């Protein structure tokens, strides 16, 4: 873990946000502002680590699948692996340790035999935060992060099935991505980075 | 520094090919991990080399942990499965879903193996696939082993086309291939007694059984016998003739199995960084 | 009055386990007709030996003018098929119809093949037969041949119970037999790497195959590799490593074969008679 | 063997194998009443010091038993051992003098045993048939040195007329009978 940054040198964010963007919500939460220190991609294929070292430094990398209910290009783990190859390029050198956070988030895309090798590359096992709504299940999104509270954010109550189910439904429908689940993810940093008023 | 042993950690072993390569080259090897899942490759691992490898089930089931205490390594091979980049598989399933995908297990142990950015010790890796792939495959390959392929065709020091990518950081690895007077480079050069070549190069082996049929015996042509597939594929004879083994399971290893010259090749640098004999 | 190489007939010669035994006891052959009508054990003769074989076919197409242009023959070996003359068979049709009435093709090619009279050139022969036989087939077969068997049992320098009758007049038939050092005479001697072996002696292995799983590796039950088969039988490893034989075919030519000490040990006194090195 | 004067033909010493021939032998002027004739039936534990005990012979006839008699042995075992007997009872190469073998089977040998039977006796069977009414009802093959015995060869028999007779069924000692005349020329005639 990193240690507290006080209030008067906590400097802004430096997101790199792949495949999705999360501009609109992380200036919603005061981490951004208007006028820019957030570098977009969406293909990465060609980008390489001088290029991230290039856009960077980086404060925050962050990846999610393409939405639930639209079919996607690429296959799912594809995703997945490009952002733990970009997240390698962007971590901090051992030498020089400084605030550094991570976040991968599925929209229930990624099948059985994806989200092993989402826990196995990224060191951990995923977190489930739902959208209930009169007590039934609406979305749902899968997060692996370091972020500090992202793990007490979990529903067990929230089965495998009852979320390969919501997945089959809401495929079968074929709704863009609910980044309301994840807003409330960041609010723990704000004690490192600045925050716009 | 004091040349020592070297300590290799070997993904997709198979039928022990690096093991083989090191301990010809006169290298002593202080730890030999090997990372195999079909039970015959490992039977022939652990007789023809006697019990030295270690050998550990899945690539899957590696932790990191595994690679700390397992280790430290020098050198990192490794050659992933090739039904699902090969371009003559119709139903291929690309680099991301099916066997393919065993490549980013590699790109991932060789991270954990990695030396830390402080330490400057010897550390060497190579990875090898088929050149036959979807330019998009041999894209993305490079971009996360960071490095571009040396092309090397077995055809130059064998009797057999067996064109490969090699990833890697070994020494000279572009130096161009030379071969050696004992390397036998026609076929007629590696059959049995009274056993005639109608071909001086076989075409590329793989896995399954007028080329069927390359050697003509007393007026009637034949297919080639185990030893002499493993005298094409350069491996001693009768290395694969291990737990009662017949003609479709040797064929099925030595058909995917590394061409033993092209190994030497790239391995002879490395009696310049570990002990020898 | 001088040493020239010897000239051997071999009926029912199979795996040409009188050819090797006579090469390994460094004498020079200088003609060695066999006759054998199995496809993989002419193989087997032809790559082992590079073509020093003349290959004959049926026994019962060779005429007395074959016996005389073939000739002059120094020693005559031979062993007639053993599933019709044994008791394990239960369809057994004795000595005089199915596959055992070919010994008397034998007896008929030994007297064609002994010398004229007038003529007391060194002339030697033996015939292998089963110890399991009924005793009426014995004293007909004694009859026929005009002299008794003496009865060599291959455990004594095999590592597996091979009892057998020889008739025949070679020099020291009744010497007692008396292992050499190289001779491996226990079943752990004969196994590869990481394998325990049961027993000290494995029952007889005929064509076919508890006492079916003599080994323990890795502390579970598995049968005997073809390698380790030839070397209960005593013959080099991977002598049956021809044309693409499996674990089927090769037990059946070792498990119809001699066991090659037995018959280093009856022709080691021919080494007095003709060229050696 | 050329022919022996009329004043020096001593009396035939015969062995007889498997059936008995005496009484067709003194009919022909063979044998006389009263013994030149040695017959063994069972010859399992014959040694060829037997054979050459017994006096010098011949003339060695072998024969299997008849059609329809039901076999102690199997067919061959016959073949094979006046085979055996043959070879231990024919003079050594250093005295040539008159010697004669016949072996004759009476439709008991089987195909592969008429095959293996000609190989060891080095000659393709006899065919000595009885035919009556136009009809096969009988016959032999002979193999032997005999000298005239190649010519009572019967062409029209063909191999399925005889296994075709076989299947449909005392030893008729009729047929090979005549065979012996032409050795008169060698041994005494006893009137
Ligand atoms: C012997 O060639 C192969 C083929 C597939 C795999 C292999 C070796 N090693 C594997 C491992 C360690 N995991 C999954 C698949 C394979
Ligand atoms: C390999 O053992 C055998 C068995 C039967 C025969 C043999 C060898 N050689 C034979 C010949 C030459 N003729 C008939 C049968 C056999």
């Amino acid at each position: 873990m990193f240690e507290t940054v006080p209030v008067w040198r906590r400097q802004p964010v430096r997101v790199l946000s792949l495949f999705e963007d999360i501009k609109k919500e992380l200036t919603s939460l005061g981490f951004l502002e208007s006028g820019g220190q957030l570098k977009h991609v969406v293909d990465v294929t060609d980008t390489v680590r001088k290029d991230v070292e290039e856009w960077g430094p980086f404060d925050l990398v962050y990846g999610a699948t393409p939405p639930l209910g639209h079919t996607c290009d690429r296959p799912p783990s594809w995703y997945l692996f490009q952002f733990h190859r970009l997240l390698q390029y962007a971590r901090p050198k051992p030498g020089s340790p400084r605030p550094f956070f991570w976040m991968f988030v599925d929209n229930l895309v990624l099948n059985k035999e994806d989200l092993d090798v989402a826990s196995r590359f990224l060191e951990m096992e995923p977190v489930t935060i739902p959208d209930v709504h009169g007590g039934s299940l609406q979305n749902a999104v899968r997060v692996w992060s370091n972020i500090p509270a992202i793990r007490s954010r979990h529903w067990a109550l929230v089965s495998e099935e009852e979320l390969s189910l919501l997945a089959q439904n809401k495929q079968s429908s074929k709704a863009k991505w609910p980044t309301k689940l994840v807003k409330n993810c960041f609010l723990p940093l704000r004690e490192y980075f600045k925050y716009f008023s | 520094m004091r040349r020592r042993p070297i300590r290799v950690l070997s993904l997709f072993d198979g039928i022990a090919t690096g093991y083989l390569v090191l301990k010809e080259l006169g290298i002593k090897v202080g730890k030999y991990v090997a990372s195999e899942v079909c039970e015959e490759s490992i039977a022939v691992g652990t007789v023809k080399h006697e019990g030295n490898i270690k050998y550990v089930n899945d690539v899957r089931n590696i932790t990191k942990k595994n690679i700390e205490e397992w280790g430290p390594f020098d050198l990192v091979i490794g050659g992933s499965p090739c039904n699902d980049l090969s371009n003559v598989n119709p139903a291929r399933k690309g680099l991301y879903e099916g066997t393919g995908r065993l490549f980013f297990e590699f790109y991932h142990l060789l991270n954990y193996s990695r030396p830390k950015e402080g330490d400057d010790r010897p550390f060497f890796w190579m990875f090898e696939n088929v050149v036959a792939m979807k330019v998009g495959d041999k894209r993305d390959i490079s971009r996360f082993l960071e490095c571009n392929p040396v092309m090397i065709d077995a055809i130059k020091v064998s009797a057999a086309h067996r064109a490969r990518y090699f990833w890697g950081n070994l020494p000279g690895m572009n130096r161009p291939v030379i071969a050696s007077k004992n390397d036998k480079l026609e076929l007629q050069d590696c059959l049995e007694y009274n056993r005639i070549a109608k071909l001086k190069k076989v075409q590329t082996i793989t896995t399954k059984s007028n080329q069927l049929f390359p050697v003509v015996m007393n007026g009637k042509e034949d297919v080639l016998w185990c030893t002499e597939l493993e005298r094409i594929f350069g491996f001693p004879v009768h290395y694969t003739d291990v737990s009662n083994m017949g003609r479709g399971a040797r064929q099925k290893l030595l058909g995917r199995s590394w061409s033993v010259p092209v190994i030497r090749h790239l391995f002879a640098p490395l009696k310049d960084y570990f002990a020898c004999e």
